[PDB]
């Protein structure tokens, strides 16, 4: 079961699968035209996704609260 | 046994990390809240209308000589009005009685005034903030008399450059708790 | 009218100092010594969980959504504690201990008491000294938002001042008794508790008389008086809410005796005598149906109307 | 408020009849603009009104009633801002401001 | 709303005249809307954020562009509902995000725009009309019981020409009626348009009043005064005839006739906007503005600031004036103060400010059961404003505040 956790590592984990088989799909939205003020959508490949690669710094900040927490009984 | 020898760890050395929280200077406070002591003690650990337009905002807080005191919000000069005095005017047979009434049943503060010798300015109820400064015999502040048009206001000036948040003072001249050595260790 | 359903845990053992239940119904936390139970009542299960104070836990709150629990010990810790997650923050600002506190009605301000004559502020995410409250002569017992809205502070105190700040500012702005001096022989009895009610317009006293008033802030006077037909204790009050015409108040005597009040007139038609027969009381709280009880001994008896 | 007497349309106590006046018949420019002398008049009023607050200001600390020069220079040298736009002013038989030099001050 | 039940003794303003607060918000911005209460403050900010300030503490809350939808560009307007629950917000990454608070990080629905918009305003919570740049009609985006299907509703008829007018850049919603919009052209014509929330719409009221780029178009909150800042030097407030069937008629005209400067944004009182404010334009001009909109006179100026301010924000119930020194960045705000008063020290001082002469009387020489109800909740405050509606509290980020010791 582990009911009190895994409710994170749906929500840890949809980041990794939720909003990856969803947000992969921004990178070929770029292919339309071909493979600056129209289609300035390049640089929140890594600007918007910049939080999306710094996620990893809180993500298993939320994943080690029970590796706090399983030690504490 | 084995669950709470594993939580030890968690609550005796990791106990001495979080609780660093002294900063005071360590009070007997290990009597018990469930026993609620009532230690009713005077222990003080804390660190103690036309003349309107010409004021300073000088506001009240908790006194570091007493009660309540004024504390002078900017830096005021050398010679200008801190608060005109206001309250009552009742003459001198009509405050004799009320100097006692109030000590009958014993508020314990004198709060007249004295214009000319005929009449006061009462401050228990009405008044003014002006009221408010207490007494120390090194002054920081006096009150000439001034006159506004046929009645005779009061007006507190400043005699030195008062600072920001620098406590007032007032002398009286008809113990002294303003803890200062200079100063004779009555009121009068 | 009113009636007891159950009562689950023991009386002896440990020091018990405050019981409180989310106002969603259903979540009640018990101050144990350095300790919290957790009690849901509706398919009647039991949960520990224990915090990282080291004295006997005075202050303890509540979220409005049942999210993180507020308390507050007098080894200067100002601890806000999650239900799951852990220790959130951990202010230690003031310089006196703490009694109790409570929430503004939208939960980022966690208010706080100190023993020499101030009263301040601190914001959850800020974390820093947000305002001070300096206008007081004695430690503060019991500082009560109301229910609704979050506007006013109404402090309570141990020489007799039932006193009436600003949460905006900072700053005083009602006082409806006097204080030590004014007759200064002694006529003015302390204060033990002051609660407002559901409104907000009506505010609640309990004193060290063990005499319950319900004050109307506004005019400047009382409305109710509710006698005891001498207290050394810092017991609570509440106000419990039927689905009727009149709310009871209760409060706690020196011992289990529990007359309830009718507001709306003055008699005393109930009374829970029955238990904490023993048991000196402190602490009451209720849900909207479910009404706890707590002293020295934890007994915890839960009511319905 | 009223339709005579321009200051009372604009609502001064100095004239604007005096100081359209004397912005043409003074020769400062060729053709001075109809808001102008309002404006004028209205600064005038305000130094003076500045001044007069303070004048009599530290006539209620002298005493004394009416305002003799000496409390003129009372008024100007106290206060920096009008000490700044009467810099050069002599006030005539108005004294000095009351200091010494606090080396010359005894032990 | 207590605090004010308390602090006078009887007499509160109706507008603020000193400034208190500064937000130090070192990235500047663009708008600053408040909540339907005076809690929060939506600040559009200028690199593309959104930076929401609690107003009791001077610190924020959340930021909305973290999740998904964040804005690239800057951000234009935004408006809020009517309970302070969601957030409708136009920018100039060519998207209009409807964010919601109960999720505080994430939008629920965008659009991809043609170009860059200038202004947004809702009629419902959901229904929002939004200001494309370069286009005569006014695309109104509705969130239908799909989110996907935002319907590009022109608010223009199907013969009616605004040919020799330009295009429409204000569209402002009735308070009263709530479905007749006035729009106004870039060239002096202003519209009517009664939306039937089926799409039938009636161009009811037409006309040019002076020729001019029409940056603003407010209405009273009782409906009856309408304010036009053209972009010529005026301010024509206008009265209102509702009943559908229009015409409006000149009240009174606002300019300054010194420096001649233009208006950026003007705005209006509470109940029947009985005093109107305005910004102005050029430099050296430091102050809002205040007018008596019957007499016309400048009766106060907010003389607090140091810079030129673009927007402005008048909530009712805090009587605050929020508005961005453009230059700096800062946001200025104004408040009603109240001073202490120690007659709360004891319940019975008294401060009465003159030397009372009280008379001598004979006294000075000699030696319940009322109605109580606990059920109900406040109904009116002092201000008398629609108070009784428990508003939508936003959520403090119960999600990761235990991460927020670390690392944001
Ligand atoms: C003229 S009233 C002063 C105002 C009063 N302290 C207040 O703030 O409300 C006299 C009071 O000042 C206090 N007082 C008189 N002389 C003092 C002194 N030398 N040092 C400290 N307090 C003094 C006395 O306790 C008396 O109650
Ligand atoms: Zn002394």
């Amino acid at each position: 079961k582990l009911s009190k956790l895994n409710e994170e590592d749906a929500v840890i984990e949809k980041y990794v699968n939720w909003i990856g088989e969803v947000n992969e799909r921004l990178s070929p939205h770029f292919n339309q035209p071909t493979g600056w003020i129209t289609l300035s959508q390049n640089d929140l490949s890594e600007q918007k996704d910049s939080l999306e690669n710094v996620k990893r710094r809180l993500d298993l900040l939320i994943s080690v609260r029970t590796n706090q927490l399983r030690i504490s009984f | 046994y084995q669950q709470i020898e594993q939580n030890g760890i968690i609550r005796d050395n990791q106990i001495a990390l979080n609780e660093k929280e002294f900063d005071s200077t360590l009070a007997s406070t290990t009597g018990s809240f469930i026993a609620e002591g009532f230690k009713k003690i005077p222990d003080k650990l804390k660190s103690s209308n036309q003349l309107t337009k010409r004021k300073k905002p000088v506001t009240f807080a908790r006194s570091a000589i007493h009660n309540w005191g004024l504390y002078a919000l900017e830096p005021i000069a050398a010679k200008e009005m801190i608060i005109e005095y206001v309250g009552e005017s009742i003459r001198q047979p009509v405050a004799e009685m009320r100097e006692k009434r109030y000590i009958k049943s014993g508020i314990g503060s004198s709060y007249l005034f004295r214009i000319d010798e005929n009449t006061v300015i009462d401050a228990t109820k009405r008044g003014g903030i002006a009221r408010f400064i207490n007494h120390c015999c090194e002054p920081s502040c006096t009150a000439k008399i001034i006159k506004v048009d046929g009645r005779k206001r009061i007006v507190i000036y400043a005699l030195r450059d008062i600072g920001t948040n620098e406590e007032l003072t007032y002398d009286y001249k008809f113990p002294c708790l303003c803890g200062a050595p200079s100063c004779k260790g009555f009121l009068n | 009218m009113l009636q007891f359903d159950k009562q689950v845990l023991p009386a002896s053992g440990k020091i018990s100092t405050s019981c409180q239940i989310s106002p969603d119904g259903e979540l009640i936390a018990i101050c144990q010594n350095t300790d919290m139970l957790v009690y849901e009542i509706s398919s009647s299960k039991m949960m520990k969980l224990t915090t990282t104070h080291k004295e006997c836990i005075n202050c303890l709150c509540w979220s409005p959504d049942s999210k993180c629990i507020a308390s507050g010990s007098e080894d200067f810790t100002v601890e806000i504690t999650h239900i799951i997650y852990g220790r959130i923050r951990r202010l230690m600002g003031h310089t006196a201990p703490v009694i109790s506190i409570c929430y503004n009605n939208k939960g980022n301000i966690l208010c706080s008491s100190s023993m020499d004559e101030s009263i301040k502020e601190w914001h959850v995410l800020s974390g820093t000294a947000l305002k001070t409250m300096s206008a007081h002569s004695d430690a503060v017992v019991s500082i009560d938002i109301p229910k609704f809205d979050s506007s006013i502070l109404s402090s309570g105190s141990y020489d007799g001042l039932i006193r009436i700040f600003d949460t905006e500012s900072g700053h005083c702005l009602k006082t409806l008794t006097y204080d030590k001096d004014w007759i200064a022989e002694d006529g003015v009895v302390p204060i033990s508790t002051v609660k407002f009610s559901r409104n907000g317009k009506f505010l609640l006293v309990k004193s060290l008389d063990n005499v319950v008033k319900l004050w109307e802030y506004t005019r400047g006077t009382v409305v109710r008086t509710f006698l005891w037909p001498k207290l050394k204790y810092n017991c609570g009050l509440e106000l419990i809410y039927p689905q009727g015409k009149d709310p009871l108040v209760i409060s706690g005597n020196d011992s289990g005796s529990m007359c309830v009040w009718n507001v709306y007139s003055k008699n005393l038609v109930q009374k829970i005598d029955e238990k904490h027969r023993n048991s000196p009381l402190i602490s009451i709280s209720a849900s909207y149906d479910k009404v706890a009880t707590l002293s020295l001994n934890g007994e915890c008896n839960l009511f319905r109307v | 408020a009223k339709a005579k007497t321009r200051s009372s349309r604009a609502g001064l106590q100095f004239p604007v009849g005096r100081v359209h006046r004397l912005l043409r018949k003074g020769n400062y420019a060729e053709r001075v603009g109809a808001g102008a002398p309002v404006y004028l008049a209205a600064v005038l009023e305000y130094l003076t009104a500045e001044i007069l607050e303070l004048a009599g200001n530290a006539a209620r600390d002298n005493k004394k009633t009416r305002i003799i020069p000496r409390h003129l220079q009372l008024a100007v040298r106290n206060d920096e801002e009008l000490n700044k736009l009467l810099g050069r002013v002599t006030i005539a038989q108005g004294g000095v401001l009351p200091n010494i030099q606090s080396v010359l001050l005894p032990k | 709303a207590n605090l004010l039940l308390q602090d006078p003794f009887g007499v509160l303003k109706e507008y603020p005249e000193k400034l208190t607060h500064t937000l130090e918000v070192p990235v500047a911005a663009v708008c600053v809307k408040f909540s339907p209460r005076g809690d929060y403050l939506a600040v559009g900010c200028s690199n593309g954020a959104i930076i929401i300030y609690d107003m009791d503490s001077l610190k924020p809350i959340a930021m909305l562009g973290t999740h998904s939808g964040a804005h690239t560009r800057s951000v234009q307007s935004v408006c809020w509902s009517n309970d302070g629950r969601y957030l409708w917000s136009s920018g100039r990454d060519w998207y209009a995000k409807l964010w919601d608070m109960t999720q505080p990080t994430k939008c629920f629905q965008q659009y991809k725009f043609d170009g860059p918009l200038w202004s947004c305003h809702v009629v419902r919570w959901n229904v929002c009309i939004v200001t494309v740049v370069e286009e005569p009609t006014a695309y109104v985006l509705t969130l239908t019981d799909r989110q996907n299907a935002f319907h590009c509703f022109p608010l223009l008829e199907q013969d009616q020409d605004i040919s020799g007018h330009g295009y429409t850049l204000v569209a402002c919603p009735h308070p009263t009626i709530e479905s007749i919009i006035i729009t106004g052209t870039s060239k002096g014509w202003i519209n009517a348009f009664q939306l039937d929330l089926e799409d039938k719409i009636r161009c009811c009221y037409e006309e040019k009043i002076a020729n001019a780029n029409i940056k603003q178009i407010i209405i009273s909150p009782s409906g009856t005064r309408i304010a036009i800042n053209g972009s010529d030097r005026t301010i024509r407030q206008y009265q209102l005839i509702v009943e559908h069937s229009v015409s409006i008629e000149l009240e009174h005209k606002y300019q300054d006739i010194i420096n001649r400067l233009q208006w950026n944004t003007i705005f209006f009182s509470n109940h029947s906007g009985e005093y109107l404010v305005a910004s102005a334009h050029g430099s050296s001009a430091h102050d809002l503005y205040l007018w008596e909109t019957s007499s016309g006179s400048l009766v106060r100026v907010l003389e607090g600031a140091d810079e030129e301010l673009l927007d402005i924000d008048w909530n009712f119930y805090s009587m605050r004036i929020a508005s961005n020194g453009f230059e700096s960045g800062w946001v200025y705000m104004w408040s009603i103060v109240i001073p202490p008063k120690w007659s709360a020290l004891a319940p019975d001082f008294e401060e009465v400010e003159e030397n009372i002469d009280y008379q001598e009387k004979e006294n000075e020489f000699d030696i319940e059961e009322i109605a109580i109800d606990l059920c109900t909740p406040e109904k009116y405050d002092v201000r008398g404003n629609d108070i009784s509606m428990p508003s939508f509290v936003i959520p403090i980020d119960y999600e990761g505040v235990i991460i927020q010791q670390h690392w944001a």
